[PDB]
């Protein structure tokens, strides 16, 4: 009876890949090719946090737009202050390979996570002013690729055991477990409201989850290679993925379908980091070619790049309010670009 | 989190005294230490503070090089050293947490404190309106705040602590700068400030409210104290 | 302003601190533990000492040394090996004795996927063949042949540079040098693979460690500065 | 034959200031290139390029006119800088060398070892203890320590600023400018020519088992050598004779040791591929 | 076995996936240009702005 399942698998498959063709009437490129400002966007640094001892992998502004997390290699969280440029705390990780680090929207708790295979909370303001580990987060049985916060005591986590999963910080249990990735799941991009997000894995189809029903709402093929980032876009419809093909796919929730993509010819490494505007007007990609290109999501091209690295672009952020664009790579230093 | 104070008593005047602040329950390794004193019938007053690597180091202008201050964070420990005690030299001492990163709560802890009794220009001006009123439970109490310069640094930080101590126990905190109110402290009270006048306001009251408020700066460094408005039931 | 120069000098005191753990990270090298479950990695790290990731620390002669072994991972993709670029060397531990698909076959395959790995350029191997024993208890004895479903080892011998220091048979030496080159093509197909034989428990094998790495970065040295 | 030697004189200075000037722009401004063993090499192209626009034009005069229309100060003044600086760069040729040693001889403990107060330190000594002693031969008049008459001279051999050596100067200047940070360096390179030498060998038996030191270490030393010794020799060997010397041939001595000076960016920065990378990227 | 039980989970994943809402695209593009517009004119501190509009004014 495993023939029979099979075949009705790859039947209901096809007609979704139908349902979905009939769906598709026009591209969101033809749509908008009437208007064409902002063709040419400067963005020089003016900001570089340097004091990171090894390669940076993840970042993380804070709600306020003057905070900030970075993670490095070494097994450092540094919490700056990127209006001048300071150290606002530094933890010394129990793990010393971390690939994520996320900042609580309150603001009082940081997440860390790596080949540890746990998610650590770190808790910014206790009583005392030593950042503590308030929570460790295990039962992922792969390296843990990113741990978004939702709230202050409830959290997402995205492993290399193909599974994500929720969290709560109370009890520290996996709650509401989901899997449905064949490849390990690298990288979650959390909505605003903070009841759906979208996860990209190495399977190259990104997953919608639903917070409350735990369970996936919609899956999204159309990536080449191995997915790397994934951002989600401030208007709540649509998200960008960027990954190893170059090529950054912003697709939407609502009619299942990918809204455009953005690559070009001179870029053939992978994107590491994705991230949106405040407007979601431009489309901010970290490569792997030294070069954070700065797409317009918009004007259907690249426009802007945020170039200044000595090594693989590995993280970027846009703050809440869309100020200024921090950007990690893996010299070491972290560079806000407004 | 608990400091506990040891020294003082009656000191011969041009006496030398060891006050000691050891920190138990927490390390103060990352928190600055004031040397704020309260009056035993007027305000607080502050002499010396140094940082949490003991960068920097600052004294008041009436006492400068007469005190020494020394942090021991193996023995977590905070030593004063006073020297040629005089009749006026006499307070109810207090050691002071205050961590400075960005948006930490400065002045947030305060020791138990010790008695001492002693036989015998750019200094900004720190001014509350009033000093004691009778108020009645429930209805909204307004206390203001003066200072002879604007607080608002151009980075956009108006330093202004209210710390609302009761009578002979360790002084708390309740709002720090603009608007920030300590999650410790309840939600209703709340700071407004035009940029040399300030206002503290209290929705409601209940009789924690009774005592002594203070009202202090922290734009230049002499740290200057308000009258302190005191508030009775 | 005595705030935001309080942000400085705990910026300050972070820095130093920072920079007192960026010696330390200086002064170490770091190294990747490598293998398959049936081989004895774990066995080593003991001797070494006398979640998902392994971090076994040991001092030789005043240098340290991180040996990371990857404990609870899928195994089935190795995408978390660009984490590991900056590692002295990674170490590559299989069981020599695995009688008579074969986990031979499947140890070959490994080594010859992660040296051809891109992220692993400018990255040697030090490859380990622990079960000299088990080995010695199944060659020697004969319970089991290697000829029974290898076409090969029957047109290979001993090499004349093969130096036989245990001595226990012609037969045990001819099969372990024929796992050795077996092991060693892929490598001789920037790089160097070092091969060393042991069994389960071994103090020298730590020493071994210290000696590779003190080839790998002298020649790392010696190509930085064109003398190699 | 005065225009030709000012056309290559002016020629010689202008490779210096290119050079030791592109050194220091590269080494300053990328963060790819802040590695202390760059930190030796931007203190020496530092020290080269102080040389060429200080002490170079106003000898190149001297060269030019054989005489001197400067000024005895400013004639003290040129001589200790000129020394000063040429012992300043041979000590950073010197701790290159040991750095690069360090790098093989321990290559475990090199960036333990070779850190930057390490490093800093030898950049303070290259430009402190050259400095001294430079000074205190020429101002506190320990250049010859006697033999006035013969210093003068001296003097009446050329009249414009040619300096003098007693044999016990002439003997503690070679040791110090030249002899003890040669040896080094000639021991050094030889230990890392032979370590070299051995780890080629042993790569190649095994690829023939499967089956660049000679020319960076033939480099340093010959230009080191032949733009340094000829000169030192000679200036010690004078003291030593009876001063039976070409003017000329001292002066072209001088041109050599500025050779080393114009060499010294091309051998310790573009003769790499990381650094010739970096020059690339900017260029 | 195990097979049956995870292909027989995953067709019920998909399938209950199939009744879910499909707007037109061009109503997407349409919503998703209105709000790129709607906060242009705003667009925090990414437009050409003066120098002390930055809160970093370097
Ligand atoms: O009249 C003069 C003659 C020669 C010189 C220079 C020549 N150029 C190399 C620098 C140098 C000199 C002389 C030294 O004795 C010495 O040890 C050094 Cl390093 C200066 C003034």
């Amino acid at each position: 009876e495993l023939d029979q399942l099979r075949q009705e698998a790859e039947q209901l498959k096809n007609q979704i890949r139908d349902a979905r063709k009939a769906c598709a009437d026009a591209t969101l490129s033809q749509i908008t090719n009437n208007i064409d400002p902002v063709g040419r966007i400067q963005m020089r640094t003016r900001r570089t946090l340097r004091g990171h001892l090894a390669k940076i992998y993840a970042m993380h502004w804070g709600t306020d737009s003057r905070l900030l997390v970075s993670a490095s290699q070494d097994g450092k969280l540094i919490i700056w202050d990127s209006y001048t440029t300071n150290k606002v705390h530094a933890i010394p990780l129990r793990s010393s390979w971390v690939m994520t680090c996320a900042y609580a929207p309150s603001g009082n708790y940081v997440a860390c996570g790596g080949l540890d295979n746990i998610c650590s909370i770190y808790n910014l303001k206790t009583r005392e002013g030593n950042v503590r580990v308030s929570r460790e987060l295990a039962g992922h049985t792969g390296y843990l690729s990113c741990c978004r916060f939702l709230d202050d005591n409830q959290i997402v986590t995205s492993s290399g055991d193909t599974t994500c999963a929720l969290w709560d910080i109370e009890t520290g249990q996996q709650t509401t477990t989901f899997t449905g990735h064949t490849g390990d799941v690298m990288s979650l991009s959390l909505a605003p409201d903070t009841r759906l997000f979208v996860s990209g894995a190495c399977d190259a189809s990104a997953k919608l989850w639903d917070v409350r029903e735990g369970m996936c709402r919609q899956t999204f093929t159309g990536h080449e290679s191995d997915i790397n980032a994934i951002c989600f876009f401030p208007n709540g419809n649509a998200f960008a993925t960027g990954s190893d093909d170059a090529t950054c796919r912003l697709f939407d929730l609502r009619a299942d379908q990918e809204l455009m993509t953005y690559s070009h010819d001179n870029i053939i490494c992978g994107i590491t980091s994705v991230s949106f505007s405040k407007s979601g007007r431009l489309l901010l990609a970290g490569y792997d070619d030294f070069n954070c290109n700065v797409w317009d999501a918009l004007k259907a091209d690249r426009a802007g790049v945020l170039a200044g690295h000595d090594n693989r672009v590995s993280c970027l952020g846009v703050t809440d309010d869309g100020m200024a664009v921090a950007t990690g790579s893996w010299d070491s230093f972290l560079k806000i670009w407004n | 989190v608990q400091l506990v104070e040891s020294g003082g008593g009656l000191v011969q005047p041009g006496g030398s005294r060891k006050l000691s602040c050891s920190a138990s329950g927490f390390a103060f390794s990352s928190f600055g230490m004031h040397w704020v004193r309260q009056a035993p019938e007027k305000g607080l007053e502050w002499v010396a503070y140094i940082s949490s690597g003991s960068g920097t180091i600052y004294y008041a202008d009436t006492v400068k090089g007469r005190f020494t201050i020394s942090r021991d964070d193996p023995k977590n420990t905070l030593f004063l050293q006073m020297t040629s005690l005089r009749s006026e030299d006499t307070a109810m001492y207090y050691c002071v947490r205050s961590i400075y990163y960005y948006g930490s709560s400065p002045f947030d802890f305060w020791g138990q404190g010790t008695t001492l009794t002693v036989s015998s220009s750019s200094d900004i001006v720190m001014t509350q309106a009033t000093s004691s009123v009778p108020v009645t439970p429930g209805e909204s109490v307004s206390i203001s705040c003066r200072s002879s310069k604007s607080l608002l640094h151009s980075n956009g930080n108006t330093y202004l602590y209210w710390f609302l101590q009761r009578p002979g126990q360790s002084p708390q905190l309740l709002i720090y700068r603009m608007s920030n109110l300590a999650s410790g402290v309840p939600d209703r009270f709340s700071g407004s400030g035009s940029g040399t006048a300030f206002t503290l306001t209290i929705s409601r009251l209940e009789a924690e409210d009774v005592g002594v408020y203070y009202c202090m700066q922290h734009l230049e460094y002499p740290l200057t104290f308000g009258a302190g408005t005191k508030l009775e039931l | 302003r005595n705030e935001e120069k309080a942000q400085r000098e705990a910026n300050k005191k972070i820095e130093k601190q920072l920079q007192k753990d960026k010696q330390v990270y200086r002064a170490t090298h770091r190294l990747l533990l490598l293998g398959a479950g049936e081989s004895g990695k774990n066995t080593i790290v003991k001797q070494m000492r006398i979640s998902g990731i392994f971090e076994t620390k040991f001092q030789v002669d005043k240098v340290n040394f991180h040996m990371f072994d990857v404990g609870a991972q899928r195994d089935e993709r190795r995408k978390w090996i660009q984490c590991f670029n900056d590692v002295t060397a990674i170490i590559f531990v299989v069981a020599s004795s695995s009688y008579n698909t074969n986990r031979l076959q499947a140890a070959l395959k490994l080594f010859d996927s992660i040296w051809n790995n891109k992220w692993l350029r400018d990255t040697s191997v030090i490859l380990f063949l622990n079960k000299q024993d088990l080995l010695a208890e199944k060659v020697l004895a004969g319970k089991s042949k290697i000829e029974d479903y290898f076409p090969e080892f029957a047109r290979y011998t001993t090499p004349e540079d093969a130096t036989p220091e245990p001595g226990e048979d012609p037969r045990v030496t001819r099969a372990k040098y024929f796992i050795r080159d077996e092991f060693l093509r892929i490598s001789t197909a920037r790089h160097y693979c070092y091969p060393h034989f042991t069994c389960s428990v071994d103090t020298e094998n730590i020493r071994r460690v210290f000696n590779d790495c003190r080839d790998i970065i002298q020649r790392m040295h010696l190509r930085q500065y064109e003398l190699l | 034959v005065r225009a030709s030697l000012y056309s290559l004189m002016v020629l010689i200075i202008l490779t210096t200031l290119v050079g030791n000037l592109i050194v220091i722009v590269s080494i300053s401004h990328f963060k790819q290139l802040h590695t202390p063993t760059n930190w030796l090499i931007h203190s020496m192209a530092t020290v080269d390029f102080l040389l060429g626009c200080l002490v170079m034009p106003y000898s190149m005069v001297r060269s030019a006119e054989h005489c001197w229309y400067f000024g005895e100060v400013f004639c003290k003044i040129h001589t200790s800088t000129d020394i000063m600086l040429s012992s300043a760069s041979i000590f950073h040729l010197s701790f290159i060398s040991i750095d690069r040693y360090y790098a093989v001889c321990d290559p475990l403990r090199y960036k333990a070892k070779m850190n930057i107060l390490v490093i800093c330190v030898m950049i303070f000594i290259s430009w402190s203890v050259p400095a001294v002693f430079a000074f205190g031969m020429i101002f506190l008049e320990l250049n010859f320590k006697g033999a006035e008459e013969i210093y003068y001279k001296h003097v009446h051999c050329r009249g414009g600023c040619s300096v003098f050596f007693s044999k016990i100067s002439g003997v503690l200047t070679f040791m110090t400018s030249f002899y003890i940070p040669g040896s080094i360096m000639l021991c050094v390179y030889y230990r890392i020519y032979l370590i070299a030498k051995e780890q080629a060998r042993l790569i190649s038996d095994a690829n023939q088992k499967l089956q660049k030191a000679v020319k960076t270490l033939g480099i340093v030393m010959g230009v080191f050598l032949i733009c340094w010794c000829p000169f030192f020799i000679c200036t010690v060997m004078d003291p030593f004779l009876h001063y039976i010397i070409p003017p000329t041939l001292n002066d072209v001595l001088i041109w050599f040791g500025y050779l080393n000076s114009t060499f010294n960016p091309m051998v310790y920065a573009f003769f790499y591929p990381w650094f010739r990378k970096a020059l690339k990227m900017m260029l | 076995t195990a097979s049956i039980a995870q292909a027989r989970k995953l067709v019920e994943q998909l399938k209950m996936e199939a009744n879910i809402d499909r707007i037109k695209v061009s109503k997407a593009a349409a919503d998703l240009m209105a709000y790129c517009e709607a906060h242009a004119k705003e667009d925090p501190l990414l437009t050409p702005v003066p120098a002390s509009e930055n809160p970093f004014r370097e």
